[PDB]
C-alpha cells in the first residue's frame, strides 16, 4: 500500500526513498503512542494517514465531523445562497465523490464553468463554499491577466527577472494550499493562453512550473466564473413579450471556449434568474448583515416583514439581479440611520423599528436613545 | 419621389430616406386612411423605438381622416402597452379613430397645432343578409361605441353621457376648443 | 413605404428594412387577407426561424379579417410541426382561420389584448354546375367544417357539439370572453 | 477586538504576528501617558486606535470635529457647486456611512459614475470633495489609457523592464494614499480593457498588482466623469417638440460599459443643466476668484449687481454648460485690468468700479488708482 499510494500522492520524490520515507515514519507514529506499543504490528489503513499526512490531503476512512459537514452541506450553503440549487449540488457531488474514494485518476475533484445574469450567486456560492470546507479560498482575479506577459507568471516567472521570488502564483498557491478553492473569476477577460494552462490541468491534473516544481490538482476544486453572453440576458427584445435570450447567450460561450475546453469541463452550469421569492430571502440576508453592523456599535434593529416586503417590490430587478437590493438597503435603512448614529439619538443602545406606512407608502423610523 | 439625406457620424456617412431619418428621432408620421398595414407600420415602429430607448418619449404626428376602427386599436394597445410615452400632436385634420389616437396618448404630452382641426363621430358600418345575422352584427358596432365612449372619457375625463350626446352627431373642434373638451392639454404655438 | 432601421453589430453596422429586423427578433406578422401567397411568406419564415433557434419561441401577431381556409392550413400545419412554440398575439381583429391560427398556438403562449375583438363563423363557399358536382364540392364543405371543428376544440378543451352550434353562425367575441372561451389564455396587459 | 479588526483591515501579515503586533504596540502606547499611567488598563477602544493608525484608515469613535465637518459637508459643497445637490447626497450620505459603521464589509465607500452635459461640474465636485475631507486626490486621466500596453501599467510595468520598479500606477498610489478620492477622468474614453480591472475594484475592493501586492480600496471614494452621449445632448431632435437627450445617453453608458460594471456602481447620477437662476451664482464664484488673483497685487474689485446680471446673459448658455461664463468675464474684466496693471492706473493697490448704464448696455471701469 506505501508504495502504491506514496506514488499517486506524493510526486516530489522518486519511488525508493519515497516509500521508505512512509515505513519510516509509519514505525515512529507507533511508537509515540501514549499507550505502551499497543498496537506493536503496522496494520493496513495506518500508512494511509502518514501518505495522507505528507501529502496535505484528506485520509481515507473519513471522521464522523467531516461526514456531518459533507452532509449537512446540502442546506448551509442554501441558507446564503438561496435559488441554483442545481449550481450547489454539482459541488456538493464533486466532493462527496472524491472523498468517498470514487473520483478520477489523475483529474481534479470538479471543474465548473459558473455563467449567467449579474447579480446572481456566482461568486459568492464559491466563497460561502471555502468557509463552510474550512479551507482557504484561492482567488484569481483574471482581469488582470489579459496580457500574454501577465499569464506567464501563473505558469511560471519570466526568464528577464533576477529576482529571488521565482516560481508562478498559481502553481505556489496550490503547493500551499493543495485541498482549496480555486477561483477564476471572470475567466473570459483572460488571454486565450490561459485555457492551454488550465486544459492540461483538467486532463492530466499537474502544471509543472519553470523551476520544476510539481503542484497536483487532484485536490483542488476548480471553478470559474464568467459573464460571457450576459449581455443577451439584460437585452430586451423587439416585441410586445419580451423572449427569453438564454439559448442565444449559450452561443456566444461556445465561440469563446472551445469544445475541448467544454468538453473537459464536468458541468457547465447556468445560473436562473432570482425570483420574486428569493428576493424576500435574499433580503433578509442584508437585514442580517445589517444588524451584525449595528451589533457593534451597541444598535438594535427590528424590520416589519411589511417594510421588508415593500423593499422587495421596488428594488426586485429580473436583469439586474441582486444588487440592485443592496442600494435599496442602503437608500432606506442606512443612511436614515448614519445621520442619526453620527449627530442624533442613536449614539448607543438602539431600539430602532421600522414600519410601512399604508397611506404615503413610505417607511417610518423610530428611534430610541436608550 | 421621397427624398434621401445624409446622417453624419464618427464611423462614416449614412444614407437615409426622408421618413426613416426621423424615426431615428422617434417621430412616427400616422397619414392617410387608418387600414391594417400601415397599422402595423406604426406598430412596428413603436416596438423598435421601444427596444432602442424604452425610456424616451415617442411622438405621433396625426395628420389622418380616420379609417378603420379595428385597425386603429392595434395602435392604441400598444400605445399603452409600451413603457414610453406616445406624445401625439394633430397636423391638419383628425377623424374618427384619429382622434382617438390623439386622446390616446400621456397626459402632458398630447398637443395640436393652432389650424388642426378635429372630429369626432360614432362608428359607421352596415351588413346585409339574415335578420338573425344583422342582429349578431348590430349588437357589436353597439358594444363597440360603448368602448369607444369609455375609452375616450378615461382620457378626455368627460362624462360618458356628455361624449354619448356629442358623438351622436359629427362635431368638429378646433385647437382651443379642443383643449376645453379635454383631448389635448395645449398648443404648440409657444410651448 | 417601408422604413429601414439601423442594428448596430459587433462586427459592425447593417441597415435593414422595420419588417425585416423584427423577423430576425421571431415576430412574423399575418396582416391582411389570408392568401397563398401571403402564407407562403409566414410559412418561409417559420422554417428559417426554427433552423436558427429550435428552441426558442416564436411570436406571431395576427392582424386579419379571415381569408382562404386552405391556405391557412398550411401555416397551421407548419406551426405544430416545429419544434418551437409558436406564440400568437391577436392585434386589432381576428376572424375566419386568423382565429383558428390564434388558438393553434402553443398551450400557456396565446393572448389578446385587451381592446381586441375575434369572430368565428363556419367556412363560405359555393359553386355552380351540376346538381352531381354541387353534391361532392358540398360534401368537402362539411368535411373541412367537422374537421375545423374537431381542431378548435382540441385547442380550446371545448366539448365539439358547442362549437358546431355556436360557429353554425358569426359570434364576435371580445378579448376577455376569448379566455373564458379558451381561445387564449390571457391578455397581454405586460409580460 | 484585536484579531478580528487586524485580519480585516491589516491584510499584508499573518494573523499570529499581526494580532500580537496591535497589543504589544498598545501596550507602548498605555505607559506613555502625560504625565504618569493615567490608564494603565487597556480597553477595546485603546485597541481601534493603533489599528487606525498601522492601517491609515479612519478610526472609529468619530471626534466631534470629524461630525461637524462631515455635517457642514454638505453645505460647505454647496458654496462651491451650485445645482447638483443630488451628486452631493450621494457622496456626503456614503462617507458617512462608510464612517458611522454601515459601510460595505470589502466594497469601496462609493463607485459613482457622473454623467452629465459639458460644464456641470461633474470634475470640480470631486476636485473640492477632497479639500472639504483634506484627503489626497489621486487625478488620473483616461484619455491617455487608450491601448493596452497602457492599461498594463496601472497593474503593472512594461513587459521586458529590468528595473527595480515593477510597481504601478494605480496599485502603488492608492497603497500610498488609502484614504483618498480616486478619480478616473473621461473614462468613456479608454480602452475597455480599463473597465475589466475596477470589476474587482468594486465588487471585491482590492487589486492585485502583478508582482503579487494586493490593494486595498475600502476607504478611497471612486469617482468616474464620463461625457457619454454629449454630442446626442448637443444636438437638437428633428422633431416639433425639442426632446431632453438625457436618457439617450444612458443608452450608450450601456453599450460603453458592460452590464456587471454597471452593476457594480452604487448610483449613476445624471447631472442637470444650468438654470439662469443658478448662473448668477457661479458669476459670483467666478468673481471672488479674480478678487483673490487681484488681493495678491493689492488691487481690490467692487462689482454692481446690475453688471452681473447683464454678464450671465451675455454667456448663458445650456449646452455649452459655464466655460463660457468665463470666457465673457475674462473678455470684459481681466483683459482691461491687464492692460492697466501692466501699463498705469493699477500698480498700486486702488479700488476698482465697474457698473453697467442702460443708455449703452455696455460696461464702465473706473480705475481710480491710489
Ligand atoms: N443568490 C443569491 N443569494 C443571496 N445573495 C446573493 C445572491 N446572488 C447575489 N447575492 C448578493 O450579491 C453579491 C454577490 O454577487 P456575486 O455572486 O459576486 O455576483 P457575480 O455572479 O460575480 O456577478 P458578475 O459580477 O456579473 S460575474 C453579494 O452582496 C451577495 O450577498
Ligand atoms: N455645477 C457647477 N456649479 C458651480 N460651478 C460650476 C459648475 N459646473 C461648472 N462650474 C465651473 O466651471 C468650471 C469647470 O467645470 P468642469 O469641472 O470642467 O465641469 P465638468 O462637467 O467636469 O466638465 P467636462 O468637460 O464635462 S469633464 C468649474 O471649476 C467651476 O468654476
Ligand atoms: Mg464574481
Ligand atoms: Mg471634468
Amino acid at each position: 500500500a506505501a508504495v502504491e499510494l506514496a506514488v499517486k500522492y506524493i510526486n516530489d520524490r522518486h519511488l525508493p526513498d519515497k516509500a521508505i520515507d512512509v515505513i519510516d515514519e509509519a514505525g515512529a507514529r507507533a511508537r509515540l503512542m501514549p499507550v505502551s506499543k499497543r498496537k506493536k504490528t503496522v496494520n493496513v489503513a495506518d500508512i494511509e494517514s502518514v501518505v495522507a499526512r505528507i501529502a496535505r490531503i484528506p485520509e481515507k476512512s473519513v471522521s464522523q465531523s467531516d461526514r456531518d459537514t459533507l452532509k449537512n452541506l446540502g442546506d448551509r450553503l442554501k441558507m446564503l445562497v438561496f435559488g441554483q440549487d442545481k449550481a450547489i449540488e454539482a459541488l456538493t457531488e464533486a466532493i462527496k465523490m472524491a472523498r468517498a474514494g470514487l473520483g478520477h485518476e489523475h483529474k481534479p475533484v470538479g471543474s465548473f464553468l459558473f455563467a449567467g445574469p449579474t447579480g446572481v450567486g456566482k461568486t459568492e456560492v464559491t466563497v460561502q463554499l471555502s468557509k463552510a470546507l474550512g479551507i482557504e479560498l484561492l482567488r484569481f482575479d483574471m482581469s488582470e491577466y489579459m496580457e500574454r506577459h501577465t499569464v506567464s507568471r501563473l505558469i511560471g516567472a519570466p526568464p528577464g527577472y533576477v529576482g529571488f521570488d521565482q516560481g508562478g502564483l498559481l502553481t505556489d498557491a496550490v503547493i500551499k494550499h493543495p485541498h482549496a478553492v480555486l477561483l477564476l473569476d471572470e475567466i473570459e477577460k483572460a488571454h486565450p493562453d490561459v485555457f492551454n494552462i488550465l486544459l492540461q490541468v483538467m486532463d492530466n491534473g499537474t502544471l509543472t512550473d519553470n523551476n520544476g516544481r510539481k503542484a497536483d490538482f487532484r485536490n483542488v476544486v476548480l471553478v470559474m466564473t464568467t459573464n460571457a453572453g450576459v449581455r443577451e440576458t439584460e437585452r430586451k427584445s423587439i416585441g410586445l413579450i419580451h423572449q427569453d435570450n438564454s439559448t442565444d447567450a449559450m452561443e456566444e460561450i461556445k465561440k469563446i471556449f472551445t469544445p475541448e475546453f467544454r468538453n473537459r469541463l464536468d458541468n457547465i452550469i447556468w445560473f436562473d434568474h432570482l425570483s420574486t421569492d428569493v428576493i424576500h430571502q435574499v433580503v433578509d440576508k442584508f437585514i442580517v448583515e445589517l444588524q451584525v453592523q449595528l451589533d457593534q456599535k451597541g444598535v438594535s434593529l427590528e424590520v416589519s416583514q411589511e417594510a421588508r416586503n415593500w423593499l422587495a417590490e421596488k428594488g426586485y430587478d429580473r436583469a439586474m439581479g441582486a444588487r440592485p437590493m443592496a442600494r435599496v438597503i442602503q437608500d432606506n435603512l442606512k443612511k436614515p440611520l448614519a445621520n442619526e448614529l453620527l449627530f442624533g439619538s442613536l449614539v448607543d443602545g438602539g431600539q430602532v423599528t421600522v414600519a410601512l406606512d399604508k397611506e404615503k407608502n413610505e417607511l417610518t423610523y423610530g428611534f430610541q436613545s436608550a | 419621389l421621397v427624398p434621401m439625406v445624409i446622417e453624419q457620424t464618427s464611423r462614416g456617412e449614412r444614407s437615409f430616406d426622408i421618413y426613416s431619418r426621423l424615426l431615428k428621432e422617434r417621430v412616427i408620421f400616422l397619414t392617410g386612411q387608418v387600414e391594417d398595414h400601415m397599422a402595423n407600420l406604426i406598430v412596428a415602429q413603436m416596438l423598435f423605438l421601444e427596444a432602442e430607448n424604452p425610456e424616451k418619449d415617442i411622438y405621433l404626428y396625426i395628420n389622418s381622416p380616420g379609417g378603420v376602427i379595428t385597425a386603429g386599436m392595434s395602435i392604441y394597445d400598444t400605445m399603452q402597452f409600451i413603457k414610453p410615452d406616445v406624445s401625439t400632436i394633430c397636423m391638419g385634420q383628425a377623424a374618427s379613430m384619429g382622434a382617438f389616437l390623439l386622446t390616446a396618448g400621456a397626459k402632458g404630452k398630447r398637443f395640436c397645432l393652432p389650424n388642426s382641426r378635429v372630429m369626432i363621430h360614432q362608428p359607421l358600418g352596415g351588413y346585409q343578409g339574415q335578420a338573425t345575422d344583422i342582429e349578431i352584427h348590430a349588437r357589436e358596432i353597439l358594444k363597440v361605441k360603448g368602448r369607444m365612449n369609455e375609452l375616450m372619457a378615461l382620457h378626455t375625463g368627460q362624462s360618458l353621457e356628455q361624449i354619448e350626446r356629442d358623438t351622436e352627431r359629427d362635431r368638429f373642434l378646433s385647437a382651443p376648443e379642443a383643449v376645453e373638451y379635454g383631448l389635448v392639454d395645449s398648443i404648440l404655438t409657444h410651448r
